[PDB]
């Protein structure tokens, strides 16, 4: 809070914006923007039934 | 052995409990692409952002 | 002092990167920044500044 009595806030110094915490990686599926998921199995499970 | 010969039934009853048991081993046996080969490791990951 | 001293001048400083993701567009360099880093003599111990 300044001498003059304005109220100095984060948006004033900075831009918030909802991002990423991992911008180091750029996933494409035909040229489109993608994400994936592995999925490992069990021990002892049934891969077709799975 | 040879007293199998003279006891059909025997036979036919030992026949029929390995029929049984293989397909209650088939409706409840793991099934992958390949098993356990690779020696087990075990990976530590650390990040330092910057 | 000492101490404080010892902590802050001896440090392993996380510098960043000159260009990183997210980097603007035709951007073309790309570069690891060394800012400070842990001590390794005595020579360079005994070099610290206190006051
Ligand atoms: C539970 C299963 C075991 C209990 C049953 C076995 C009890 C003892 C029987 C062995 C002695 C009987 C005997 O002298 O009769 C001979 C059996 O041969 C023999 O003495 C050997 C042949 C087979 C008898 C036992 C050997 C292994 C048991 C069969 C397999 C069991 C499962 C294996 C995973 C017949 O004469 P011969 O048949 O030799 O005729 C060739 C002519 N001399
Ligand atoms: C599932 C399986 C459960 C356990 C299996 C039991 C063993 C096989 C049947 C029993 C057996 O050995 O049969 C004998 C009869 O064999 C005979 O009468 C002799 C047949 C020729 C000999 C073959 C070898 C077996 C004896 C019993 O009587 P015993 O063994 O005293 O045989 C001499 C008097 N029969
Ligand atoms: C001695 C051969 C008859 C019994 C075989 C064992 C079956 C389990």
């Amino acid at each position: 809070v300044q001498q003059d009595g304005s109220q100095v806030l984060l948006r004033d110094v900075a831009r918030v914006e909802l991002g990423a915490e991992d911008y180091s990686t750029v996933a494409r599926y035909n040229g489109k923007p993608a994400a994936g998921i592995a999925i490992k199995l069990a021990a002892g499970a049934n891969a077709l039934d799975t | 052995a040879n007293y199998f010969i003279d006891r059909p039934v025997f036979a036919w009853v030992l026949a029929i409990i390995m029929m049984l048991a293989g397909g209650l081993a088939i409706m409840n046996l793991p099934v992958a692409q390949y098993p356990q080969i690779a020696p087990p490791t075990i990976t530590v990951s650390a990040t330092y952002p910057g | 002092d000492v101490i404080s001293q010892i902590k802050v001048q001896n440090n392993q400083i996380s510098g960043g990167q000159l260009g990183g993701m997210p980097q603007a567009a035709d951007q073309q360099l790309n570069a690891s920044i060394i800012v400070q880093t842990r001590l390794q003599t005595p020579e360079e111990f005994g070099k610290i500044l206190l006051k």
